[PDB]
């Protein structure tokens, strides 16, 4: 076989920087009859097909930004990209087709952006979901930066059945967003009066709290 | 324009077999090599095979890791690339895209289709229970809860409300996914112009459009 490994396994870099990312593998992909590397770039999205953009190690597919830029030979690659742009959030892949084909384990690509903070908004069970039982409330910490959040549930003022889930970070404004799903009983939901979201993030040293009343509804 | 669509990925019981397609258009399909490459849920991409093209008299090879079990083949005539899995196992659960590939000259996968994800599980079809998630601007949502396998997929107003929309990825608790979308909206135009968030659940063939009443 021939072993591809990438590097770094991750990093973030603020829009407007460079970026240079690399890829080994463990024999060179020179061929000797057409004198080309046969080692490819692709991108790949958030939710999306990987993208061809560099071929032959520095041939640059046709509608590809002049930012990206393949370089190398033998064993070793590098894909630099200049000026880099929030779009360019993604897992960068190189492959070779020296011998079959083989991917390296991808380089991810973050954004650095200034601190954001988090826009919380709740929600109640609906009622189609009570008849069954059942009563979920949502809480949803859209549009911040960076990643890291803390969420606290309290009902009727005591803290508190949670799934939690972030997005990938936005491919036009760098930022991340978080749900958060208490689930309970109807009988348990029907015990208890006020359901509170408290979001807590490095913007502020105060928890920004979102909640409703169920005697409100 | 060139297209690859894949289809036939979904549900599997373990040691069970799956054929999976791959329709093109928009180039000459005999000219071209065509591979398959799979990539597990938040894992890197592995390529599994070829099919070489006419000139090469449309032989296959394959990734020690399927060779053997997998089989590629291709329909001539019609343009439709082919991949037979067999004696399936959890490991097999992925995303599964077709690429186009070698000419005879270049070299580089110049297009892909959009994946279909094959699940390897013993756990029933279930379908997602859709609930509305109502309260400058304002945000509202759709809940879709208790579904298994993957994907679904959520569409607001058709489409037409794109932008300001969070689809959370879901989240599997005590066998069953839940995930979330949110939209954000002027405030000035909700309750007064409709939203409507539409969900599918390809494996249970649901389609179910939630209307987000005040
Ligand atoms: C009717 C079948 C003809 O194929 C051969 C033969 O053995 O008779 C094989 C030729 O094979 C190559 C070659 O230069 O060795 C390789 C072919 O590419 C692939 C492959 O199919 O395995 C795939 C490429 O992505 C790349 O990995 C290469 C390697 O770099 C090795 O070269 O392997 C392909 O490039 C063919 C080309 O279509 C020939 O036109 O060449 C070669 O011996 C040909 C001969 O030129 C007559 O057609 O016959
Ligand atoms: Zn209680
Ligand atoms: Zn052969």
């Amino acid at each position: 076989d021939i072993v591809m490994s990438q590097s770094p396994s991750s990093l973030a870099v603020s829009a407007g920087e460079k970026v240079t990312m690399s890829c080994k593998s463990s024999q060179s992909l020179l061929n000797s009859r057409t004198r080309k590397n046969y080692l490819a770039w692709y991108q790949q999205k958030p939710g999306q097909s990987p993208k061809l953009l560099i071929y032959w190690a520095s041939t640059r597919e046709s509608g590809v930004p002049d930012r990206f830029t393949g370089s190398g030979s033998g064993t070793d690659f590098t894909l630099t990209i200049t000026s880099v742009q929030a779009e360019d959030l993604a897992v960068y892949y190189c492959k070779q087709s020296y011998n079959l084909r083989t991917f390296g384990g991808g380089t991810k690509l973050e954004i650095k952006r200034a601190d954001a903070a988090p826009t919380v908004s709740i929600f109640p069970p609906s009622s189609e979901q009570l008849t069954s039982g059942g009563a979920s409330v949502v809480c949803f910490l859209n549009n911040f930066y960076p990643k890291d959040i803390n969420v606290k549930w309290k009902i009727d003022g005591s803290e508190r059945g949670v799934l939690n889930s972030w997005t990938d970070q936005d491919s036009k404004d760098s930022t991340y967003s978080m749900s958060s799903t208490l689930t309970l009983t109807k009988d348990e939901y029907e015990r208890h009066n006020s359901y509170t979201c408290e979001a807590t993030h490095k913007t502020s040293t105060s928890p920004i709290v979102k909640s409703f009343n169920r005697n409100e509804c | 324009e060139v297209k690859l669509v894949e289809s036939g990925g979904g549900l599997v019981q373990s040691g069970g077999s799956l054929r999976l397609s791959c329709a093109t258009s928009g180039f000459t399909f005999t000219d071209y090599y065509m591979s398959w490459v799979r990539q597990p849920p938040g894992k890197a991409l592995e390529w599994l095979g070829f099919i070489r093209n006419k000139a090469n008299g449309y032989t296959t090879e394959y990734s020690p890791s399927v060779k053997g079990r997998f089989t590629i083949s291709r329909d001539n005539s019609q343009s439709i690339l082919y991949l037979q899995m067999n004696t399936l196992r959890a490991e097999d659960s992925a995303t599964y895209y077709c690429a186009r590939d070698h000419d005879g000259y270049y070299e580089r996968f110049s297009y892909w289709g959009q994946g279909t994800l094959v699940t390897v599980s013993a756990a029933k079809t279930t379908p997602p229970s859709v609930y509305p998630l109502a309260p400058s601007m304002v945000t509202l949502g759709c809940l879709v809860k208790g579904y298994f396998p993957e994907p679904v997929t959520v569409t607001w107003n058709s489409g037409s409300l794109s932008s300001g929309v969070h689809t959370f990825p879901a989240v599997l608790q005590s066998d069953l996914y839940t995930l979330s979308s949110s939209v954000t909206v002027p405030s000035s135009t909700w309750p007064s112009e409709t939203v409507t968030c539409n969900v599918a659940h390809p494996a249970s063939s649901t389609k179910v459009d939630k209307k987000i009443v005040p």
